[PDB]
């Protein structure tokens, strides 16, 4: 039941110097070796310190690590902070033959915002001829990514069979999301017109679509 | 050096069994006195150790993983394979085979993490429909106009336009899952109103589990 305790986010400006901790419940950290992983979004981690204070080749030296065994906290020393620092460190141990990992620390250091420009398409006559009909809202081009869509039918807002995407960054630094609304040909046609509404910073962008 | 190399389909079935093999090259499993262990990293989680491996048949588990990993090692091919039973939709992690030394130390080369992902009902084709672009679909000199890729199993999808052509103002967007276990997404470009009835749009969606590619040209509404 021993369990490595690490900050799930940690944020300071570059240049500066960094202390990330990892805790221990029941074991003492001088029981054991501590190992600190630095890993990529989207790659295999690395270790980037291991013997709890001796550095690999290959890392730079600002990459230290102390050990407090009187608070049963493991730190981690980084000092200069750059670009490609932005990870996720997670610290390892060992107990008794149970290797226990960390938490996992977000290392952390801030753009224009921008208007969510938004489109509105029908479903398609192929889509009807195969009995389905799906409305798509998408929204581009703004900052920051936190969005909220809300389908309308006429007037009435819709909820059953709403898909909506997590904002994504783009190429121009901008955010992108997408809103499906799944629904029936019959349905389609019952009400006059749908409309998706999209709702940033306040300000609310509308367009509508109808059966022509 | 050596390297670590991990094969094995990424998808299972739920309450199945798992089989991914990690494979090594450039060294030997039996010399060096080497360890051989697992770790898996669910997205947006920390790391989670399954367990770890020696030459011989010394073996160790996690507990909260006990009695449902199954690690073996095959000398002769100089690769070693992990087995896990009862395998459920919380499964889901980047699984990583991890060449280490010391026990208590480190894993010091890792091998690239395959993507694991508890496979609903049945590979099935993508549902492609046409975004036809309208009056009301666009908001100045420009016009949006796109492919909407829908009903399909498992991912990824692979959309281009015009083979490639056009990579400006495209924009492809994550998968998210629908209401019953299948998936759903779109790619759309920005294009000027003026080359709307003058140039043709294809989008190209391919889906390689399934062997499906389905070209769906993109026309402006026609009112009917």
């Amino acid at each position: 039941n021993f369990m490595l305790t690490q900050p799930h986010s940690v944020s300071e400006s570059p240049g500066k110097t960094v202390t990330i901790s990892c805790t221990g419940s029941s074991g003492s950290i001088a029981s054991n070796y501590v190992q600190w992983y630095q890993q990529r979004p989207g790659s295999a981690p690395t270790t980037v310190i291991y013997e709890d204070n001796q550095r690999p080749s290959g890392v730079p030296d600002r990459f230290s690590g102390s050990i407090d065994s009187s608070s049963n906290s493991a730190s981690l020393t980084i000092s200069g902070l750059k670009t490609e620092d932005e990870a996720d460190y997670y610290c390892q141990s060992y107990d008794s033959s149970n290797v226990v990992f960390g938490g996992g620390t977000k290392l952390t250091v801030g753009q224009p915002k921008a208007a969510p420009s938004v489109t509105l398409f029908p479903p398609s006559s192929e889509e009807l001829q195969a009995n389905k009909a799906t409305l798509v809202c998408l929204i581009s081009d703004f900052y920051p990514g936190a969005v909220t869509v809300a389908w309308k039918a006429d007037s009435s807002p819709v909820k059953a069979g709403v898909e909506t995407t997590t904002p994504s960054k783009q190429s121009n630094n901008k955010y992108a999301a997408s809103s499906y609304l799944s629904l029936t040909p019959e349905q389609w046609k019952s009400h006059r017109s749908y409309s998706c509404q999209v709702t940033h910073e306040g300000s609310t962008v509308e367009k509508t679509v109808a059966p022509t | 050096q050596v390297q670590l190399q991990e094969s094995g389909p990424g998808l299972v079935k739920p309450s199945e069994t798992l089989s991914l093999t990690c494979t090594v090259s450039g060294g030997s499993v039996s010399s060096g006195g080497y360890f051989w262990s697992w770790i898996r990293q669910p997205p947006g989680k920390g790391l989670e150790w399954i367990g770890c491996i020696y030459y011989s048949g010394s073996t160790n588990y996690n507990p909260s993983l006990k009695s449902r990993v199954t690690i073996s090692v095959d000398t002769s091919k100089d690769q070693f394979s992990l087995k896990l039973s009862s395998v459920t939709a919380a499964d889901t992690a980047v699984y990583y085979c991890a060449r280490q030394l010391w026990l208590r130390g480190r894993f010091d080369y890792w091998g690239q993490g395959t993507l694991v992902t508890v496979s609903s009902a049945s590979t099935k084709g993508p549902s492609v429909f046409p975004l036809a672009p309208s009056s009301k679909s666009t908001s100045g000199g420009t016009a949006a106009l796109g492919c909407l890729v829908k009903d399909y199993f498992p991912e990824p999808v692979t959309v281009s336009w015009n083979s490639g052509a056009l990579t400006s103002g495209v924009h492809t967007f994550p998968a998210v899952l629908q209401s019953s276990g299948l998936y759903s997404l779109s790619s759309v470009v920005t294009v000027p109103s003026s080359s709307l009835g003058t140039q043709t749009y294809i989008c190209n969606v391919n889906h390689k589990p399934s062997n499906t590619k389905v070209d769906k040209k993109v026309e402006p509404k026609s009112c009917d």
